[PDB]
């Protein structure tokens, strides 16, 4: 269709949704799941220390 | 289960020291009156020997 200028703003938009996603959205959402997973397997590791 | 575990265990622990500190004073009684014994027939042996 029109060949617009829209193409340039966008990518500012684009680029500072990334950085800023990936600095502060993505670091403290996966540390919070894989601190939880960290806790179930210690669940493991701590049945096998009852029994032995 | 690491809980209850521990409280079972101290609770085996407790009843195998039990038994073992009977029995080092049940061979303390053992060795006392086979000392006894040994003193009795001792005495015995001397004054049958010197009737004798």
């Amino acid at each position: 269709m029109n060949l617009n200028a829209t193409i340039l703003g966008q990518a500012i938009a684009f680029v500072l949704f990334v950085l800023f996603c990936m600095k502060y959205v993505w670091p403290p959402l996966m540390a919070a799941i894989e601190k939880r997973q960290k806790e179930i397997a210690d669940g493991l590791a701590s049945a096998e220390r009852a029994h032995k | 289960d690491l809980d209850l575990a521990k409280a079972s265990a101290t609770d085996q622990l407790k009843k195998a020291k039990a038994e073992a500190q009977v029995i080092i004073e049940q061979a303390n009684k053992r060795r006392s009156q086979i000392l006894d014994e040994a003193k009795a027939e001792a005495e015995q042996e001397r004054t049958k020997i010197v009737a004798q």
